[PDB]
RNA sequence: AGGACCGAACCGACUAAUGUUGAAAAAUUAGCGGAUGACUUGUGGCUGGGGGUGAAAGGCCAAUCAAACCGGGAGAUAGCU
RNA sequence: ACACAGGUGGUCAGGUAGAGAAUACCAAGGCGCUUGAGAGAACUCGGGUGAAGGAACUAGGCAAAAUGGUGCCGUAACUUC
RNA sequence: AAUUCCUUGUCGGGUAAGUUCCGACCUGCACGAAUGGCGUAAUGAUGGCCAGGCUGUCUCCACCCGAGACUCAGUGAAAU
RNA sequence: CGAUGUCGGCUCAUCACAUCCUGGGGCUGAAGUAGGUCCCAAGGGUAUGGCUGUUCGCCAUUUAAAGUGGUACGCGAGCUGGGUUUAGAACGUCGUGAGACAGUUCGGUCCCUAUCUGCCGUGGGCGCUGGAGAACUGAGGGGGGCUGCUCCUAGUACGAGAGGACCGGAGUGGACGCAUCACUGGUGUUCGGGUUGUCAUGCCAAUGGCACUGCCCGGUAGCUAAAUGCGGAAGAGAUAAGUGCUGAAAGCAUCUAAGCACGAAACUUGCCCCGAGAUGAGUUCUCCCUGACCCUUUAAGGGUCCUGAAGGAACGUUGAAGACGACGACGUUGAUAGGCCGGGUGUGUAAGCGCAGCGAUGCGUUGAGCUAACCGGUACUAAUGAACCGUGAGGCUUAACCU
């Protein structure tokens, strides 16, 4: 079958996934808590948490890296101005993953990912 | 691909024997507010088991 | 290495390439490396060789694209097929020289004459 | 001639300096410890009951820690059994037990086989996979007839269909051992052993050598 | 693992030169016809791997008497006794295979670095 | 110049796979033939049932054709079920 | 029959590459196709890539794979030229 | 032979091996001259045969990408 | 006949013995090698192609052998559709004609979502007589059972020569099966790089989207075969055909009537697996619960208060386990997963800056940058404390040791 294989298919090519994984890391790093499925959230650990550990080094190098993903000078500005020193003490665990409800139109197991020292 | 007899009654029951829904049956009582919730779950007023996690 | 595989001929007087018809030894073989004799047919002659064409006789693989294993875990890796074409009763090499390398598992009696007459083993 | 319980590491190479380079697997087997010895008195047989590793204590339930406590208290991961018919042995623990195993020269090593899961006839049996172009309408890979039509009327009770392939005891023998490490604890035999890394092992002498 | 590559580390041999993709080394092997040992010359441009620890397998590529000839060797088996360097190449691949299938067609030398 | 050549619109329907209580009472996908001409197409009209029309297949004549549909003779007849 | 992958005459015709009304990405403009969420079994459908061999498959090279453009050199039997 | 029963006629070519094919013979069961005989450049989504290239057709399958299958929630048939 | 699909091929089988090979013997016009015929034996094995729609057949080349049959001339709710057997057309022939032929030739729609039996797997409930955690015995049941060549015995026995053994050892193969990924490889649309067309990030530079992953070039983990290990035996018991010892009936003779000993891959074992629902429900080790009452036909129970034990289940993080259940690791006394750190790997000298050149581009920084699924660590994030099920010494009769 899948041994020793990681990642989560969801549903959806390999485009799509990519694209629906920069977005839902453009709104995370936008608004700090964001409600979605629980797969979801817990692909948006990986592929936040290394743009945050990019985020932790500045330089030029880092900021094109992690415009190449994510491709949003604002959350390229807010990572890297914001998150990364905040969390320069802390080595790992920048996202907790809380579990909510259920949807009304279907019964997908929601969850709120947030980052873990939130502003607001 | 078909029947050639009618399934009665009770091999109906019999198979509908393992269509049971099943219960929670444990509600966890949360620490800072008295109201329960389903466990490893937001108690939908925003409290986990530490604080109110959630202002929403 | 396999029935209808075209090799081609090592020695002189077996010519050009040659369609493999059969391996031998076994019941149902499906394959055969290098140090096995297999039954040919001649599919293009140089006009000069005692072979002629559509002619049904032995041949004994000294090349394979698969190559052979050494028990270092080592593998000998060559570019085409090869065959050295040999007599149907008494089973000896016809040609006079061997053109190209032969390989050390052809060190038995018929394929030692073999290695008396190629140039890199 | 009793056995002992092991744990697949994984496989390398030995060189040897002919340059042969056998191919081998490493088993960690620590020290066994005799937990109950059976006598022909109070069971109908006679053989030893062992231990190997070691559990957190927690996970350790108190049957499993009263047996472990009699006589001799050390918890491990799991039991097993091993026959005998002109050996006898304490109801203490082995110090090195490797060491059993450097006068044997063929032993016969039992694992869990990793489990393919729902696999189909051409996996699970050799089954010929019909035709992939000339017509063929959806069976490539189904199973074909699976009876004779009205004379026998059903289908007999060994055929062979899709279903489970793996999770199954399989025992592999006669294999060669090349090195019995004593300090390292590891029985290093040649070739391919059932099971993934981390599997548990029965390493015996074999039945056929 | 870490019992794994502790047999390993004493079953390898310090004495293995550097080598880059696109190097015609000479590797001199241990062949046995009789009684006796014989050292044998095969030089030809590598094709390697990187050091995966003791199953390290370099592929090197010799036009032997017109008909091309690739041999990997392990390069910690006790057959091969020395590996000498000789002309350097300048390449940008890990694999050459495409620069291997054609004939007639050289490697370029590079001074440093490679 | 051409019932000339390659090839989209357009017209057609040779092969295969899928569908067969279909997305569809004949289609889709990938290739395929013609593509300035005996082409193709819009609008209106004419030919009516032992009749029409047919580069002819018993083809087409409203998902129906070796004799359309509708109403009547009519509760035809049926030594058969 | 349907909020049905079918059928439906004419008119306009932007950029880059392109011979082009092909084709790829895009303008103005319109959409995300009226069930979703997981997991990543067999098996089916539509595709991608394969050591060595290359039609041995098969009723049959069915299907897939292959070649494909522009400029120049060069081109056979036969011919109604 | 779109025609031939015996018939896989006999001989030659091609193949290691050829009931098909191509070239001959004539023993035409039961060809034959506008119900047209014979030949033919060009044409053919026309029938048969061989060769090169090409390849999962195959030796013998292996992995992967997606849509179903599977589980959960909403709606909810059918032949028999 | 209000329908039982036809030949051949593909996939999958299972049975008979009238045995093709392998195994064991009698006879021979059996010297040996080779045979011929007959008896016993079904454990395993029993080709690949050319032609034809073909079963069949002829042929080529192997093999130890290329068995004969039954199963709706096995198998179309598994496949095909070449043959036959609709509608179009043609030839030969018949007929004035429409039309026709066991003739010939080209083309011609093969549907079903499995209720029941049946098998392949995987669970839920209950029983097993107090409740659990495990480890087992083994009544049964399956799997496997093939075999070539070379060397020694030994150019020995035998034979005029030619040739050439039995019996007994050893190596190495073919087909098949099980396991595995250390090696050689395949894939690896989640890793790196090159490059084309266009669009966007204000622009250069650098990136991203789309064009089959746009096209390629390599590639980690997993999965895999073509790769690598191993295996079908040795050895018992009882025998078939056969060969006998002793031995009368029948003063002898005779393997048989009494008695006794050999004898095959077949049988039962031995090897591997499932296996106590084996209701005949088994054995062993360990753990846990030893409080008050009330009502009452009393072959017996029912109810209240206090207590919930060992363990299990639910929930969560998950796995080389899995369709779902199940199974396994872990739940702050913690390395279960993600993150982080270090390596390994795999691409192959990143961005920025500086120098040379008219420029493409080259060079230094630089084996640089990036890196998954791998290895070793690290409590940073999530595995919350509860809560739920499971109770309170476990029936009757008879007998042994006590008392």
């Amino acid at each position: 079958m899948r041994h020793r294989k990681s990642g989560r298919q969801l549903n959806r090519n390999s485009s799509h996934r990519q694209a629906m994984f920069r977005n839902m890391a453009g709104s995370l790093v936008r608004h700090e808590i964001i409600k979605t499925t629980l797969p979801k959230a817990k692909e948006l650990r990986r592929v936040v948490e290394p743009l945050i550990t990019l985020a932790k080094t500045d330089s030029v190098a880092n900021r094109r890296l992690a415009f190449a993903r994510t491709r949003d000078n604002e959350i390229v500005a807010k990572l890297f101005n914001e998150l990364g020193p905040r969390f320069a003490s802390r080595a790992g665990g920048y996202t907790r993953i809380l579990k909510c409800g259920f949807r009304a139109g279907d019964n997908a197991p929601m969850a709120y990912i947030e980052l873990v020292d939130r502003s607001e | 691909a078909v029947q050639q007899n009618k399934p009665t009654r009770s091999k109906r029951g019999m198979r509908r024997s393992h269509d049971a829904l099943t219960a929670v049956t444990s509600l966890s009582v949360d620490k800072t507010s008295g109201e329960k919730h389903l466990r490893h779950h937001i108690t939908a007023d925003g409290y986990y088991r530490g604080r109110k996690v959630i202002a929403k | 290495i396999q029935e209808q595989t075209m090799l081609n001929v090592a020695d002189n007087s077996g010519a050009r390439r040659v369609m493999c018809i059969k391996v031998l030894g076994g019941s149902h073989r499906r394959y055969a490396g290098v140090g096995d004799i297999i039954k040919i047919t001649i599919k293009e002659a140089i006009p000069r060789g005692k072979v002629k064409k559509g002619d049904v006789l032995k041949a004994v693989v000294v090349r394979t694209k698969k190559g052979v294993r050494r028990p270092d875990g080592s593998v000998i890796r060559f570019d085409g097929n090869a065959c050295v074409l040999l007599n149907n009763n008494s089973e000896q090499p016809i040609g006079t020289r061997i053109f190209g390398p032969v390989t050390r598992e052809l060190r038995s009696e018929k394929f030692m004459k073999i290695i008396s007459l190629a140039p890199e083993v | 001639m009793i056995g002992l319980v092991g744990k697949k590491v994984g496989m390398t190479r030995i060189f040897t300096e002919d340059g042969v380079s056998i191919p081998v697997t490493v088993i960690e087997v620590e020290a066994n410890r005799v937990t109950q010895v059976k006598d022909l008195a109070n069971d109908g047989y006679r053989a030893i009951q062992v231990t190997t590793g070691a559990k957190k204590a927690n996970r350790v339930t108190k049957p499993e820690a009263g047996h472990f406590a009699k006589a001799g208290v050390e918890a491990g991961r799991g039991l097993w059994e091993f026959r005998l018919a002109e050996g006898e042995e304490f109801t203490v623990g082995q110090s090195i037990s490797v060491e059993l195993f450097a006068d044997v020269k063929k032993v016969d090593v039992t694992g869990t086989s990793k489990g393919k899961g729902f696999a189909g006839t051409v996996k699970r049996w050799n089954f010929r996979t019909q035709d992939a172009t000339h017509g063929n309408s959806l069976s490539h890979r189904v199973p074909g007839s699976i009876g004779q039509n009205q004379t026998p009327g059903k289908v007999f009770k060994g055929k062979k269909m899709a279903g489970q392939m793996g999770n199954e005891r399989v025992t592999v023998q006669s294999l060669d051992v090349v090195r019995v490490d004593a300090e390292r604890n590891l029985l290093l035999v040649k070739g391919a052993v059932p099971g993934a890394t981390g599997s548990d092992l029965i390493v015996k002498p074999a039945v056929k050598a | 693992s870490n019992i794994i590559k502790q047999l390993e580390q004493e079953q390898m041999k310090q004495d293995v030169p550097s080598f880059r993709p696109g190097d015609t080394v000479e590797v001199k092997v241990w062949v046995v016809e009789g009684s006796k040992k014989r050292l044998q010359a095969f030089e030809g441009v590598v094709i390697a791997i990187r050091n995966r620890g003791l199953h390290s397998a370099f592929t090197v590529r010799k036009i032997s008497n017109g008909e091309g000839v690739e041999r990997v060797f392990q390069t910690h088996s006790p057959v091969v006794d020395s590996i000498s360097v000789k002309r350097r190449g300048a390449v940008r691949k890990a694999k050459l295979y495409y620069l291997r299938e054609r004939t007639g067609k050289a490697a370029r030398i590079k001074e440093r670095l490679n």
